[PDB]
């Protein structure tokens, strides 16, 4: 097709810079636009480059366009976790509504969050209505840790997920396990490489 | 300059009739429909240059468009098929080159509606252990038993949606991976400061918006008709 | 002597899908270029058709046109979709673009557009505008076309700079052919009466042709139009209506630059 | 639509037996689609060259057709034109005098 983006996907640690490429054959090439798309959300425009040789910036995003080479780059400086998204390159073949947009398929970026003070624990939580039902919350570990699936299909474990308490400037991983049939929290994470100093109260 | 789409999310059956609507108040002449499938860029289905006409885009087949007025451009699927499962974006514009995109509409077209089921939702309360160890309180919401996977989970504190301190599984897990008819589960956390949870004037709610049948789908089984609905679970803070 | 350089484009749009675009380029009354719909490239019709442009400058200019032709074709088609049902196929578009060169280093550029054979649009200054007598519906395409700043900037550079520079070059390279002198040849005939003086093979186009009783110029002489020959020379006839019997004494005299004073004279 | 004018004329002075070129100049027509034949005694001439169509300052079209021919006392020469602006195809005969 007429618009190619590279790389297809990349994984980057928070604070690292990265660079995304877009190469195209569209003719003519009036302007190039970079969109940002969060998983499930829609299309937020980041910048538009319009000259033969052009440069733009927008906060921590900057971009170059070279119409001779039909090549554009998008630079993200000091990635944050919010940068996890698909970045899409779009070329317009006209300087007006007579034009067609030509969409690349996108580059998928994942930013691994930086956990300042790991404090990995396993807590039990009780149902607000029927207190004899519960779940186990493995939380506060660092991003080095991996959470694997269960032995039983009678037992359920979600994959890790980072939340961010914004006004407190704090991030934490967590995964949740439960079972509907003797089962208990200490025994809920045999199958994962959990840290040596995990807090297990009772 | 704002663009809106409805519905925002839809489950439908093969052979059914689906209408996706777009509304735009910027007094733009031009409107455009696209679909987005993974591994492809957006592709143009239909577009329109003014109230009263419609034009074929690059992939018009299986779709009919309609522009009854300046503000409204709608995309009609007469005989819906699974291959029309996708996210759909509408856009508008004046004579210049910028297009302004709507938020998107997720459409799933199933062969069959016999397995559709709303979720059950439970809210789990923060561990006292956690509170004293970390000074923070973590609620867990759990949705289970639903089919298909078209749910929007959101957190409400005193009647206002909260985003800070929240994360939801990037996608549902299968309660029974062996099966294709399998029902899904989904979890989410809201973590607040202990002192916030400890205040009994804070009302915490976990809400799941589920998409299923319309009031106008035929329903043959004995169970309650699995219509689009909200199921929520709820708790008060405690000292 | 002032020369007009003319790029003449003719485009036919039969329906939603069928289309063809053909062009000829003229310097004065000589053809310099041909660009058939069938051809991916512009053909020189004179050895000097490249002017004083380097090979690189030419390949680059041609490439711009190659893309313009494709661009043009789709833009018309999209514009018809904007007007419909108001305006419909079959549609004819003609363009007439170029410059007129003057003494010193002065010139004047134009870009005129006709729709269904009527002149309606020009590029003037920095923008497209409709001319007096043009239908109002054209205001939508004008507005759309004027949103295209990149086309505006380009056309301005094509008209103000590129044309004059290029045409100056052609005038130098083609001086030999531009200033050629070709001698007329004349002959006589009649119908019922009416005598006909035929003049053919001359270049350039200024020519003097009069029927004469001895040395009195006949008032009745009627010149026809200038008709082209295939070798880029001209053809002209002058007819005189007379009373049968007095065909004697009448002569045809022809003045032309190529003869150098030796006027052609012929008696019946 | 405008109707085409046709004008048949020879390049050099016509002489029976002597090879010459015959011109058919077709002008003043709208729209540009047109068919042109040159005929020796009612029949299509095979080698007929065509100039590129162009148009005048008044926006109307023209084209020059031409072919090699030998005039004789006997043979007739003609230019035949089809154009949508006409019910019937027009034929203009070469008259060496006219
Ligand atoms: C007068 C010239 C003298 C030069 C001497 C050279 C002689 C050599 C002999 C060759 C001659 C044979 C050709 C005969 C054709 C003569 C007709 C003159 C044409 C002049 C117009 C050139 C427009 C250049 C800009 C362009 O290509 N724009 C495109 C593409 O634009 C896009 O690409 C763009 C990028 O491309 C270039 O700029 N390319 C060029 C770059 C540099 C030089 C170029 C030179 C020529 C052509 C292209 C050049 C931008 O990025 C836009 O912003 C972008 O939008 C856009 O789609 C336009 O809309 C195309 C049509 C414009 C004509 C409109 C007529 C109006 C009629 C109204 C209709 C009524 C409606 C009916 C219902
Ligand atoms: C190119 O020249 C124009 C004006 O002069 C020319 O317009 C061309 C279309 C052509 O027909 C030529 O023969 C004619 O002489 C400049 O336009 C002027 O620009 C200023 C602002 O830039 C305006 O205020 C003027 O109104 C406008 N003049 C007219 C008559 O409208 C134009 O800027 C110039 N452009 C370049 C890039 O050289
Ligand atoms: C005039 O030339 C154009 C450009 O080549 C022709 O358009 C192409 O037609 C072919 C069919 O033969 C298609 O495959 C191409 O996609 C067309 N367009 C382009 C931009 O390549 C056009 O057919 C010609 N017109 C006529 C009447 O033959
Ligand atoms: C359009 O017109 C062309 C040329 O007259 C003709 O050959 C073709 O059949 C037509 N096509 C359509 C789709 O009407």
């Amino acid at each position: 097709t007429q618009v190619e983006q590279s790389p297809q996907s990349l994984v980057v640690r928070q604070g690292e810079n990265c660079v995304l490429q877009c190469n195209y054959s569209v003719t003519p090439d009036n302007h190039l636009r970079w969109f940002k798309q969060d998983t499930g959300k829609g299309l937020v425009s980041l910048t538009v480059l319009v000259d033969q040789k052009d440069k733009t910036s927008n906060g921590r995003y900057s971009a170059t366009l070279d119409k001779d080479a039909k090549h554009s780059t998008l630079h993200i400086t000091a990635t944050l976790l919010d940068d996890t998204a698909t970045y899409i390159c779009v070329v317009g073949d006209r300087g007006s509504a007579l034009g067609r947009l030509h969409f690349g398929a996108g580059t998928q970026l994942i930013v691994i969050p930086d956990i300042q003070n790991p404090d990995p624990a396993v807590y039990q939580l009780r149902d607000s209505k029927s207190s004899d039902k519960s779940v186990c919350l493995f939380t506060d570990f660092d991003s080095q840790t991996n959470v694997s699936q269960s032995k039983d299909s009678d037992v359920y474990i979600t994959d890790k997920c980072v939340l961010d308490m914004r006004s407190m400037d704090f991030k934490s991983n967590s995964a949740v396990a439960w079972s509907n049939k003797d089962f208990a929290c200490a025994n809920a994470f045999n199958n994962s490489i959990i840290p040596e100093d995990t807090f297990f109260p009772s | 300059a704002a663009v809106t789409q409805s519905p925002r999310n839809k489950v439908a059956v093969t052979g059914g009739k689906v209408t996706l609507s777009c509304n735009q108040t910027n007094n733009h002449n031009n409107m455009y429909w696209y679909r987005q499938d993974t591994g492809h860029g957006l592709r143009l289905i239909h577009y329109s240059y003014g109230a009263g006409s419609t034009e074929k885009g690059d992939i018009p087949d299986g779709y009919k468009a309609s522009r009854p007025s300046q503000e409204n451009f709608s995309l009609i699927l007469e005989l819906a098929t699974p291959s029309q499962t996708s996210v759909y974006f509408c856009a508008s514009g004046d004579e210049g080159y910028t297009q302004y995109f709507g938020p998107g509409t997720r459409l799933l077209v199933l062969e069959d509606l016999r397995n559709v089921t709303p979720p059950k939702v439970s809210l789990f309360e923060p561990s006292k252990a956690e509170i004293s160890h970390t000074q923070k309180a973590t609620l867990v919401c759990l949705a289970t038993g639903f089919y298909p996977d078209h749910v929007e989970l959101s957190w409400w504190v005193n009647g206002k949606e909260v985003h800070s301190g929240v994360c939801t599984d990037p996608q549902p897990l299968k309660e029974q991976p062996a099966l294709n008819d399998s029902r899904y589960s989904l979890s989410s956390r809201l973590r607040v400061s202990a002192t916030f949870w400890q205040n009994p004037r804070n009302h915490f709610r976990c809400q799941v918006q589920f998409y299923g049948l319309s009031e106008n789908d035929e329903w043959t089984q004995d169970r309650a008709k699995p219509v689009t609905q909200i199921v929520s679970a709820e708790a008060w803070g405690r000292a | 002597k002032n020369y007009t350089f003319r790029c003449l484009q003719m485009s036919s749009f039969a329906n939603r899908s069928w289309s063809r675009t053909d062009s000829v380029v003229w310097l004065g009354d000589l053809q310099t270029h041909r660009w058939s719909n069938d051809s991916a490239t512009i053909s020189f019709t004179k050895p000097w058709s490249q002017g004083k442009l380097s090979n690189q400058q030419w390949e680059k200019l041609q490439h711009m046109f190659q893309v313009y032709r494709v661009s043009f074709t789709r833009d018309i088609q999209e514009l018809v979709k904007m007007m419909s049902p108001k305006e419909d196929y079959p549609i004819e578009i003609q363009l007439s673009a170029g410059c007129e060169m003057y003494p010193g280093n002065a010139s004047e550029s134009f870009l005129h557009v006709a729709f269904q054979g009527k002149y309606v649009v020009r590029f003037w200054g920095t923008s497209w505008q409709t001319v007096p007598g043009a239908p109002s519906w054209l205001d939508l395409p004008i507005k759309v076309l004027n949103a295209d700043q990149g086309t505006s900037a380009t056309v301005q550079m094509l008209l103000n700079d590129t044309c004059p520079l290029f045409v100056r070059g052609l005038l130098e390279a083609g001086k030999s052919d531009l200033e050629k002198q070709e001698k007329p040849v004349a002959w006589l005939s009649s119908v019922p009466r009416q005598l006909v003086c035929h003049v053919s093979g001359f270049y350039p186009k200024p020519v003097w042709v009069m029927w004469m009783r001895g040395d009195q110029e006949q008032q009745g002489t009627h010149r026809g139009d200038f008709l082209p020959n295939a070798d880029e020379t001209w053809y002209l006839q002058a007819t005189l209506d007379v009373e049968a019997g007095e065909e004697a004494g009448l002569a045809c005299r022809v003045k032309h630059s190529s003869l150098g004073g030796q006027d052609i004279i012929l008696y019946w | 639509q405008k109707t085409p004018q046709i004008q048949v004329y020879s390049r050099h002075p016509p002489e029976n037996g002597k090879p010459n070129i015959l011109n058919c100049y077709v002008t003043q027509f709208h729209p540009p689609h047109i068919e042109i034949q040159m005929l020796k005694n009612g029949k299509k001439i095979p080698k007929v060259e065509m100039s590129d169509m162009s148009f005048s300052k008044d926006w109307s079209f023209y084209i020059l057709a031409h072919t090699e021919f030998t005039p004789t006392e006997t043979d007739t020469y003609a230019c035949r034109v089809k154009h949508a602006s006409m019910a019937e195809p027009k034929t203009v005969y070469w008259d060496r005098d006219m």
